[PDB]
């Protein structure tokens, strides 16, 4: 459903576009969705880069999830939201293996809980 | 007490305790399987090697001379037990293949369901395929009765089916599961089949030759099923007073056969639960999951 | 060119123009600075609080959603959660609840969760709003996000004997039966 | 009755991916 894939474009442009989507607290989660991986069996490869920033608690490749020929679409589960966001920020539209390399938020799967301790440390970091 | 269990490269689907309470059976996404010593300090025997596609499903025959496995690689392996030497493999199924349950008590019979939608019934004598039963539905699960007359099979059309080897007709339907069956089970003593489904119930059917035509026994709760689609299967107590199944939930319920009081819910898995199996003598459970590691429950 | 006067440039792209889309553009912008720390006060400077306030009161179905967004991060430090307050923008979150979109829906959630104050400063005022009515319906949805969101609403702004009056309220309003305003719990 | 054949489809998408050969343990590169 939100994980369309927007595009792109004064204003004192920046160097890279941007497509218009303003993120709010809620929007952002720690399960960060990858869509785009070539189907060369690279499974373990793309989760020891994304292991690069974080630690990752969880990763699993859902195959139900529609997507295009030979392509593929994974599931990490993040341990810092703050690593989930430089992970997305850095990893979003890379080169892997090939292939497009799309990351987009995944706030479907996080249960009541961690939306709790999202919520709190989102007014954690504001007030200070 | 409690034993941990390491060697495991990939996923166990499952594991089984041999017949007479000395060794178990286990394997899954690596492809080995691996023997272990009960007692002792729990060592690992051998390894069998032969199979190209994952370990589905182990079953030992009532002898624990013989160990079946089902692999996705469309062959079902016959298993010696002793030497681990491979034996022979069924050939016919078309696909990746869910399941396989040895008939006990009979002469030599072997039943398989796979992603082909059909069902087959194998006599490890003739190296072809004796029965088909053609199903539309990918099938998952399947058990024979203690008489070896009848079929009972669990696919994705969330209605378990008995087949009559005789009349080669779709004698029984259950209704009951709003989703997928993932595994099935027939108590020691033929009077009842447990199942599996991705509508997190577990249910308890009886199979009778004098029936109440709406035989949904009794209904037991716990057991979560998440994204990761995994085939769960579940057990009951030598003795079927205790039922066993696993969850996507990291936790293993045990419940009470008649009263179905949750008796356990035992973290100490990382990932999701695929088997839980009861030592034939003994209260001991060993619990195989997708973390790779084992536990020797003892009650 | 400087930050600040950066987004007084913005201020002015906003308030010149009338295509719709530079003002998509705008409120995108000024939306993801909400975002930060630190360009608060800078947005407390130049009125864009109310700036977003008098948004949502635009029809444009995307601008008012960017204008919640806006709002959702940007309400929950105390300084401009105080001024948005005292502008009395809390009925134009209201309104959003029967907005189409999930997005605008989970935004002013957010934005309501947010605007609690311990001492029990807000709570009073959630109550008597219908708002809890309408939570309901959009708990049990088929949404994961909506469900997570409401009911961890229902803990931040709601109290357990509020929720079951809240519960008969809307259990009287299936019913069909009234129920007098006069009447009411009676602590134990 | 077409949902069931439209998760069967599904079902043996997810069956044809997770299970491919080339997620096989013990991959030779070569
Ligand atoms: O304002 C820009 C950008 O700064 C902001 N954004 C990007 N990444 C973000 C993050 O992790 N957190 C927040 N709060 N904001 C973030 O969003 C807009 C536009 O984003 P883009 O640079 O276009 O990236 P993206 O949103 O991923 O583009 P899309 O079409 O959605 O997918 C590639």
């Amino acid at each position: 459903s939100l994980f369309d894939h927007h595009v792109q474009r004064k204003y004192r442009e920046g160097r890279r576009p941007r497509a218009v989507k303003v993120y709010t607290i809620n929007l952002e989660s720690q399960y960060l969705l990858i869509q785009g991986v070539p189907a060369v069996g690279v499974m373990k490869e793309l989760v020891e880069r994304f292991a690069l920033y974080g630690a990752i608690e969880q990763y699993n490749a859902l195959d139900e999830y529609p997507a295009e020929d030979f392509t593929e679409v994974y599931l990490i589960k993040f341990m810092n939201l703050q690593s989930a966001r430089t992970a997305k920020r850095k990893m979003d539209e890379q080169s892997f293996f090939g292939g497009l390399l799309h990351v987009c938020y995944a706030p479907e799967f996080e249960t009541v809980e961690e939306t709790r301790k999202k919520l709190q440390m989102r007014k954690a970091y504001v007030v200070k | 007490p409690i034993m941990l269990l390491s060697g495991h490269e990939g996923e166990v689907y499952c594991c089984k305790f041999h017949p007479n309470g000395s060794t178990l059976a286990s394997a899954g996404f690596d492809r080995l399987i691996l023997l272990w010593n009960v007692y002792g300090d729990c060592d690992n025997y051998a390894t069998l090697k032969g199979h190209s596609g994952a370990v589905m499903e182990l079953h030992y025959n009532t002898d624990g001379s013989m160990l079946f496995s089902a692999s996705t690689d469309k062959t079902v392996a016959v298993w010696d037990s002793e030497t681990g030497e491979r034996v022979k493999r069924l050939k016919g199924h078309t696909s990746f293949v869910n399941s396989c349950y040895p008939a006990r008590r009979g002469p030599q019979l072997v039943c398989t369901g796979s992603d082909d939608g059909t069902v087959k019934l194998w006599d490890i004598r003739k190296k072809a395929a004796i029965q088909t039963f053609q199903n539309t539905y990918q099938v998952l699960a399947v058990t024979f009765n203690d008489t070896s007359d009848q079929i009972i099979s669990g696919g994705i059309d969330n209605d378990i089916k008995v087949w009559d080897l005789r009349q080669n007709k779709l004698t029984y339907t259950m209704r009951g599961h709003a989703d997928s069956v993932t595994g099935l089970s027939l108590s020691s003593e033929g009077s009842y089949l447990l199942s599996n489904a991705m509508d997190n119930t577990v249910r308890v059917w009886d199979v009778r030759p004098f029936a109440p035509k709406e035989r949904c026994v009794k209904i037991f709760q716990g057991n979560v099923h998440n994204f990761e689609k995994n085939l769960l299967r579940c057990s009951w107590s030598p003795d079927g007073s205790k039922i066993a199944a696993g969850s996507a939930d990291r936790f293993v319920y045990v419940w009470d056969t008649t009263s179905r009081r949750i008796l356990y819910k035992l973290p100490g898995h990382a990932g999701s639960i695929n088997e839980v199996a009861f030592h034939p003598d003994e209260p001991i459970i060993i619990s195989a999951s997708s973390d790779k590691r084992l536990y020797m429950g003892e009650i | 060119v400087g930050r600040l006067g950066y987004l007084q440039a913005l201020v002015t792209e906003f308030q010149e123009t009338q295509s719709q889309d530079a003002k998509e553009q705008v409120l995108a912008n000024l939306a993801n600075f909400a975002y930060d720390p630190s360009n608060y006060e800078y947005l407390r400077q130049l009125q864009v609080l109310d700036l977003f306030l008098d948004s949502l009161s635009e029809e444009n179905e995307t601008l008012v959603e960017f204008a919640i967004g806006g709002l959702c991060n940007l309400c929950p430090d105390r300084a401009n959660k105080e001024h948005i307050l005292h502008a009395g923008g809390v009925p134009l979150i209201i309104n959003c609840l029967s907005s189409p979109n999930e997005e605008t829906v989970l935004s002013a959630i957010t934005t309501l969760m947010h605007l609690s104050p311990p001492g029990r400063s807000f709570l009073p005022e959630l109550t008597a709003t219908p708002v809890v009515q309408c939570m309901l319906r959009f708990s049990l949805s088929a949404s994961a996000r909506l469900r997570n969101l409401a009911q961890i609403f229902l803990e931040d702004f709601c109290s357990p004997r509020q929720v079951a009056e809240a519960r008969s309220r809307q259990a009287h309003s299936a019913l069909g039966i009234p129920l007098p305003r006069s009447v009411a719990p009676r602590q134990r | 009755e077409e949902k069931l054949q439209e998760k069967a489809r599904k079902w043996q998408q997810l069956q044809a991916k997770r299970y491919a050969e080339k997620r096989k343990f013990g991959f030779v590169d070569a």
